[PDB]
C-alpha cells in the first residue's frame, strides 16, 4: 500500500535493568580485553560501529538506519566503508550469546552508548525496541560519507540524516576517539592525543595545530600537523566553512556545551527511523561502572 | 598503596605499550603529549621545567615517590580531578609494581 | 629570476585542483569566491573590478609580480593578514613554480 514504517517493540518482560546489565558486560568486556589496537581498546570502534550502521538511513524513504540491524548481513558487512568494522562485531558476538533475547540494532547502538559513557563523555539517553528485518531489508553499499570531501558536501550529506550544522559539528567531534588506519580507509592517524577519553579535543585540536595538506602513503591527501595528529579533509572543512567556524569555536571553547549537544544528536542518529509508541518509556541513561563503585 | 620492587624488564614493557605515547624518560629528554618523567621521584607534580601543565596537577603539590606513584597509576583522574592526562589506570598492583620498579631506573 | 619556473601542465591541474573552486582566469570570467585572475600579474592587489575585497586586499596595495604571489601563495594570511582567502598555502616550491608558470599564461 505504502512507504516503511518501524514500530519499537521491546521484547517481554525485558526492562532497564537487563538493559544495564548488557551494558556493564559491554563496559566490563571493554576493560578486560584492552589491549586492541596499541592499547586504544574497542571504545572507538564501537562508537564508529553505531554510527555506521544508523548512518545508512534515507531520510526519504525511511531505508537503512539502526532498527533493522542489517550490518549482520553479507552485503552491508563487506561495505568497503565499513573496512575495519568486523573488529568491533566480534566484540559484540560474545555479548550477543550471553544476552540472545536483545536485538541485533538494539545491541549495535547500546555499544556506541556504552562505548562513549565509559570513555567519559556525555551520558547519552537510550531507547530499547529494535527489531531485526530480513537480509532483503540490508541496504547497498555507497550510503556512507566520503572522507575526501568538502563543507558543502557534508552539510547535504547529513542532510540525509536529518541534521542540521549544530548536530553535524557535534557529531563529528567523535573524532577524538581512535584513529585512521591506512589499511582500512587509505588515511593514517589520531585526531589527537587522547584517543579513549572523550572530550572536545577534536575542535581544539582543528583551531590551536598549525595543519599542512600533504599526500599520505596510500596517496590520499589529508591534513597533518607537527605534533603529529591528522584531520581528514572533511573534518578540515569545519574550519573552512563559516557556519561550521563558528560552532568549532564554540565547542572547543565550552566542553560541556559540546556534550550536550553530542548527547542529543548522538541519541537522535541511533534512533533515526524508527517510531515509539506514545505510550514507551523514558529513554534509559545507564550508569556509568564508576557510578556502580566499580 | 605501597609500593614493592618487581621487573624492570617487564616495566620498560609497560612503559613502552602504555607510556611512551606522551612520555620520554632520559635525562634532558623532551616533553610531548606529557612531560618528560626524567628525575620524576623526589619532585613535586607539576613542576617539570618547561612544561604546561593543569591546574589541577600543580596544585595536588605531591611530592612523587614510589607509594604515592603507585596510588596515582591506579587511576588518575581520581588521585588528580582533572588532570589532562588520559589514561585509566595499571589496576594490577603487580603491573604498577613492574612499571615503577623500570621508571625509579629509567629516570634515576 | 630569484623564482624559477615550471611544467605549466601540472600548475594547470594544481589550480584545477586548488584554485578552481574559487577563481577564473578567462577573460570577462566571472568572480566566484574569489576575484577573477585574469590580467592579475601587472596588476595592485584589490583591483579586480565588481569584486568585493577586504579593505586588507585593498590597502596592501602590491603589484602582483611572479615574486610577492609567491610568498603569498606560501602563505595567504601571514602575507596579507585579514585576507578572506580560506587557503592554507603552497608549501611546496615546484608546486608554487609549476602553478605561477601555469598562471602567468592562463592570466595573459
Ligand atoms: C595519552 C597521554 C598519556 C599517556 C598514555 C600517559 N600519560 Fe602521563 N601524563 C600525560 C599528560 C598530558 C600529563 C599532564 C597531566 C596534567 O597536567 O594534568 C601527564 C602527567 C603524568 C605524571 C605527572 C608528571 C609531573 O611532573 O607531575 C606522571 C608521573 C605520568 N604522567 C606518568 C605516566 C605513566 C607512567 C604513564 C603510563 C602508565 C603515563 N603517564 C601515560 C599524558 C599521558
Ligand atoms: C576558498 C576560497 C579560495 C581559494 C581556495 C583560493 N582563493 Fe584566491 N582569493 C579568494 C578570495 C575570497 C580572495 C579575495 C580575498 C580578500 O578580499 O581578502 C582571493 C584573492 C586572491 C588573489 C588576490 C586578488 C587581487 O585582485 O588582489 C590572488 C592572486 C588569488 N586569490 C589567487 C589564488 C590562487 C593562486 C589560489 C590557489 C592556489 C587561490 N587563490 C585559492 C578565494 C579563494
Ligand atoms: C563527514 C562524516 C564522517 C566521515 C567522512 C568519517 C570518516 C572516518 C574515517 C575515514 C575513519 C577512519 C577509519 C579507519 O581507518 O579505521 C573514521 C573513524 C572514526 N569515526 Fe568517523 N567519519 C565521519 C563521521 C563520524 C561520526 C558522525 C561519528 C560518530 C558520532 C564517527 C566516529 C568515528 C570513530 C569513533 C572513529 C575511530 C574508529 C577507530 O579508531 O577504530 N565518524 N571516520
Amino acid at each position: 500500500t505504502t512507504p516503511l514504517v518501524h514500530v519499537a517493540s521491546v521484547e517481554k518482560g525485558r526492562s532497564y535493568e537487563d538493559f544495564q546489565k548488557v551494558y556493564n558486560a559491554i563496559a566490563l568486556k571493554l576493560r578486560e580485553d584492552d589491549e586492541y589496537d596499541n592499547y586504544i581498546g574497542y571504545g572507538p570502534v564501537l562508537v564508529r560501529l553505531a554510527w555506521h550502521t544508523s548512518g545508512t538511513w534515507d531520510k526519504h524513504d525511511n531505508t537503512g538506519g539502526s532498527y533493522g540491524g542489517t550490518y549482520r548481513f553479507k552485503k552491508e558487512f563487506n561495505d568497503p566503508s565499513n573496512a575495519g568494522l568486523q573488529n568491533g562485531f566480534k566484540f559484540l558476538e560474545p555479548i550477543h550469546k550471553e544476552f540472545p533475547w536483545i536485538s541485533s540494532g538494539d545491541l549495535f547502538s547500546l555499544g556506541g552508548v556504552t562505548a562513549v559513557q565509559e570513555m567519559q563523555g556525555p551520558k547519552i539517553p537510550w531507547r530499547a525496541g529494535r527489531v531485526d528485518t530480513p537480509e532483503d531489508t540490508t541496504p547497498d553499499n555507497g550510503r556512507l560519507p566520503d572522507a575526501d570531501k568538502d563543507a558543502d558536501y557534508v552539510r547535504t550529506f547529513f542532510q540525509r540524516l536529518n541534521m542540521n550544522d549544530r548536530e553535524v559539528v557535534a557529531l563529528m567531534g567523535a573524532h577524538a576517539l581512535g584513529k585512521t588506519h591506512l589499511k582500512n580507509s587509505g588515511y593514517e592517524g589520531p585526531w589527537g592525543a587522547a584517543n579513549n577519553c572523550f572530550t572536545n579535543e577534536f575542535y581544539l585540536n582543528l583551531l590551536n595545530e598549525d595543519w599542512k595538506l600533504e599526500k599520505n602513503d596510500a596517496n590520499n591527501e589529508q591534513w597533518d600537523s607537527k605534533s603529529g595528529y591528522m584531520m581528514l579533509p572533511t573534518d578540515y572543512s569545519l574550519i573552512q566553512d563559516p557556519k561550521y567556524l563558528s560552532i568549532v569555536k564554540e565547542y572547543a571553547n565550552d566542553q560541556d556545551k559540546f556534550f550536550k549537544d553530542f548527547s542529543k544528536a548522538f541519541e537522535k542518529l541511533l534512533e533515526n527511523g524508527i517510531t515509539f509508541p506514545k505510550d514507551a518509556p523514558s529513554p534509559f541513561i545507564f550508569k556509568t561502572l564508576e557510578e556502580q563503585g566499580l | 598503596a605501597e609500593f614493592k620492587a618487581g621487573s624492570a624488564k617487564k616495566g620498560a614493557t609497560l612503559f613502552k605499550t602504555r607510556c611512551l605515547q606522551c612520555h620520554t624518560v632520559e635525562k634532558g629528554g623532551p616533553h610531548k603529549v606529557g612531560p618528560n618523567l626524567h628525575g620524576i621521584f623526589g619532585r613535586h607534580s607539576g613542576q617539570a621545567e618547561g612544561y604546561s601543565y593543569t591546574d589541577a596537577n600543580i596544585k595536588k603539590n605531591v611530592l612523587w615517590d614510589e607509594n604515592n606513584m603507585s596510588e596515582y597509576l591506579t587511576n588518575p583522574k581520581k588521585y588528580i580531578p582533572g588532570t589532562k592526562m588520559c589514561f585509566g589506570g595499571l589496576k594490577k598492583e603487580k603491573d604498577r609494581n613492574d612499571l615503577i620498579t623500570y621508571l625509579k631506573k629509567a629516570t634515576e
